[PDB]
């Protein structure tokens, strides 16, 4: 099933404060009114050149994500698990199970990295050997459909970790979520007097 | 004159009112010249004029 992106999925493309200015950036963005896939299952989804991911939950139903070329111990796989107490980010040649319900993996080997710390919205990029997470949690009127209107995702996590990713999955506890793929688009971004991005033009749209 | 993490420049390092988000390290002018900087030790925001 599919849904429109409804102009969501903009994020800050630089770690640079800009304000009272319109800035053009050619970058990997979710296009305006793009064709996002919709879910309520957790398939071996493609990752392509990057993902917008969003979910609406009232009881913390999702518990994270996993990424790689294989999702098998032949290669390094990136994992983000949000357990009952912590966000745990790991890169290992994991041996994952048939469904990452929360029993995500049997074992881990050849590890190279670790990091530890409403509508939920995320963007994942894996470019030139970095991996980046941007996010926002957005309060909304209903529990099960992607809203109209605009807000820009702030950078959350930023990792110099060099993985190759073509597949990803969603972790679940024992809810409506949406997946959209980034395209290399020029966006004209409106940075307001507080330097927050309040609006954008997708120069490819129309 | 100053050097912030290798950002050479000159100016008057006025204490900034600008509301840097916690990830942002530098501010830029409409030209690419640097307009503000986060101090790498105190992590306050300074204007560069
Ligand atoms: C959620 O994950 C964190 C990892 O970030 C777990 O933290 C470890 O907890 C044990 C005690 O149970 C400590 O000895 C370790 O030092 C902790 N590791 C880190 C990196 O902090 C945490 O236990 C997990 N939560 C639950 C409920 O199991
Ligand atoms: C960890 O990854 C390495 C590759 O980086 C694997 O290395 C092979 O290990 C076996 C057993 O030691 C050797 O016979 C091969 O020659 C190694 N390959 C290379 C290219 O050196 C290793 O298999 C991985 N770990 C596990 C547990 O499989
Ligand atoms: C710029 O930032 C300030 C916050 O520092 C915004 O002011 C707040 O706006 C909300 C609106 O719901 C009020 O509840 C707060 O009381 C305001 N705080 C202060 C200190 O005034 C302001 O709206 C922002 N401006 C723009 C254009 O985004
Ligand atoms: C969305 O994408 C699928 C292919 O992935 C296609 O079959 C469907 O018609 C598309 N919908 C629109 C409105 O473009
Ligand atoms: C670095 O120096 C500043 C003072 O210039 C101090 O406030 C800060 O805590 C120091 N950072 C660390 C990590 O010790």
């Amino acid at each position: 099933a599919y849904t429109n992106s409804f102009t969501r999925g903009v994020y800050y493309p630089d770690k640079v404060f800009r304000s009272s200015v319109l800035h053009s950036t050619q970058d990997l963005f979710l296009p305006f009114f793009s064709n996002v896939t919709w879910f309520h299952d957790n398939p071996v989804l493609p990752f392509n050149d990057g993902v917008y991911f969003a979910s609406i939950e009232k009881s913390n139903i999702i518990r994270g994500w996993i990424f790689g070329t294989t999702l098998d111990s032949k290669t390094q796989s990136l994992l983000i698990v949000n357990n009952a107490t912590n966000v745990v980010i790991k890169v290992c040649e994991f041996q994952f199970c048939n469904d990452p319900f929360l029993r995500v993996y049997s074992s881990a080997n050849n590890c190279t990295f670790e990091y530890v710390s409403n509508l939920r919205e995320f963007v994942f990029k894996n470019i030139d050997g970095y991996f980046k997470i941007y996010s926002k949690h957005t309060p909304i009127n209903l529990v099960r459909d992607l809203p109209q209107g605009f807000s820009a995702l702030e950078p959350l996590v930023d990792l110099p970790i060099g993985i190759n990713i073509t597949r990803f999955q969603t972790l679940l506890a024992l809810a409506a979520y949406y997946v959209g793929y980034l395209q290399p688009r020029t966006f004209l971004l409106k940075y307001n007097e507080n330097g927050t991005i309040t609006d954008a033009v997708d120069c490819a749209l129309d | 004159n100053f050097n912030f993490n290798g950002l050479t420049g000159t100016g008057v390092l006025t204490e900034s009112n600008k509301k840097f988000l916690p990830f942002q390290q530098f501010g830029r002018d409409i030209a690419d010249t640097t307009d503000a900087v986060r101090d790498p030790q105190t992590l306050e925001i300074l204007d560069i004029t």
